[PDB]
């Protein structure tokens, strides 16, 4: 085995909130003296097919906002709306704002989601932004407005809020500025995912954990080119290979002593041939979901 | 799907 | 997908401290006016092969002991040994010190690591005890002396603490009163496990967990008998099914609407004929790291 | 193995 680890979650548990409009709760993200949550939380059941959010957040007062932070009532003192999210000004600033910033991060690279239901942490998970912006995870019991974050040093880094489920079971939701990852919209229709790809980069990265884990079944005499390495890829429904993601994988290459090419030859020959009934670190697919920092990281 |  | 979720962290987060003896660096828990840690810290690369741990012990004076909490140096008024694990008093009660107990978990059960390097909160996971009282895990750069726990109501559950790593490299430790689980001692001496066998009550968790988020292929017109599956089970290195195993999965059978003895005939179809390159939540192989508690959590 |  080889774990996938998610961050300590404790600077982010201070921060989550219930937040109840009408028959609506869901989870509130609460920095300084902010609450964030999706603005969907003012929908009624009706509204949800084509809602003028400016309209329905019109007709809402502050006082239509009950914000519980454990057993406290948080007093609403204004309410607006950047994007898809609902910023309600609290007369609190949060005693445990932690150090933080919002960010956008790229499909493709990973995160941790505090899972809460109604306002209170439940579960911490590691997951991977899909190349197609949808989230695979938490079974949802009002899990709306749980977040994603990385830690840089001291800084929790905001990246991610859930605003919804998909079609396909998948989940889909916004940085915290209220933009969403993909073509998703606030609303209740039928809406498609692109084609959801495997993150090469990441599955390179986590062969390249396997071989610092002693596991090297499949290394192989053979090399490769980007080029036809990319050719075969792209037959298996996997993302091409860049020089960028070459040179993120440097540090793995020089420790474990594989040329990044040679990895890809034995990425090439196990997607041509399939497992033969073995298993890297313990799992019988190809694993996506870790960054070559995450492997660095975690490899130290 | 929006709820909740 | 559906995700192995780890308890949220941050209550054990501020209990983490760097513990060092001479060139000994890892990782300690303090709570109330005590830390713990590996007794093992108090031995030099000689000693490690047949340690006296009376003698060692004796031989360190408080002063010996270095206990870092962020930039604070404690300051060490009394050392002593409960078992395998070394007990620092300190001057200063953690303020952070959580509510917590000190449980004994069976083979089976699943509990957090908050993973640790010199001190400082790396990774949270979510593991199995495994049937031999081994954890397959975490890399384990400074990873001696990190945590095992479960969140019961507002209650730390401390079950769990790293010592060592066998020759598989799968990993043993103590609960924190410092007796080991398994038949392992901390003396760098050869030890072997245990045969590993599959957690049978968590495999049919699991499957109830696949029907629930609607993944339903492997479900098969048979029954069987507890006595005819626990036959097959043995042939395959699974645990046997006990009445008790049955009773504790009662939920997911009444929720899901299929008997567990159908369930049961379900996974020995599965172990006979093995997948035919079909997938469950998304893995190739049958996952046991979720108790029937863990779903029914997840799953509301 | 009990290093660290």
């Amino acid at each position: 085995g080889f774990r996938k680890m998610a961050f300590p979650s404790g600077k982010v548990e201070g921060c989550m909130v219930q937040v109840t409009c009408g028959t609506t709760t869901l989870n509130g993200l609460w920095l300084d003296d902010v609450v964030y949550c999706p603005r969907h939380v003012i929908c009624t059941s009706e509204d949800m097919l084509n809602p003028n959010y400016e309209d329905l957040l019109i007709r809402k007062s502050n006082h239509n906002f009950l914000v519980q932070a454990g057993n406290v009532q948080l007093r609403v003192i204004g309410h607006s709306m950047q994007n898809c999210v609902l910023k309600l000004k609290v007369d609190t600033a949060n005693p445990k704002t932690p150090k933080y910033k919002f960010v956008r991060i790229q499909p493709g690279q990973t995160f941790s989601v505090l899972a809460c239901y109604n306002g209170s942490p439940s579960g911490v998970y590691q997951c991977a932004m899909r190349p197609n912006f949808t989230i695979k995870g938490s079974f949802l019991n009002g899990s709306c407005g749980s977040v994603g974050f990385n830690i840089d040093y001291d800084c929790v880094s905001f990246c991610y809020m859930h605003h919804m489920e998909l079609p396909t079971g998948v989940h889909a939701g916004t940085d915290l500025e209220g933009n969403f990852y993909g073509p998703f919209v606030d609303r209740q229709t039928a809406q498609a995912a692109g084609t959801d790809t495997t993150i090469t980069v990441n599955v390179l990265a986590w062969l390249y954990a396997a071989v610092i884990n002693g596991d090297r079944w499949f290394l192989n005499r053979f090399t490769t080119t980007l080029n036809d390495f990319n050719l075969v890829a792209m037959k298996y429904n996997y993302e091409p290979l860049t020089q960028d993601h070459v040179d993120i994988l440097g540090p793995l290459s020089a420790q474990t002593g594989i040329a990044v090419l040679d990895m890809c030859a034995s990425l090439k020959e196990l997607l041509q041939n399939g497992m033969n009934g073995r298993t890297i670190l313990g799992s019988a697919l190809l694993e996506d979901e870790f960054t070559p920092f995450d492997v660095v990281r975690q490899c130290s | 799907d929006e709820v909740d």
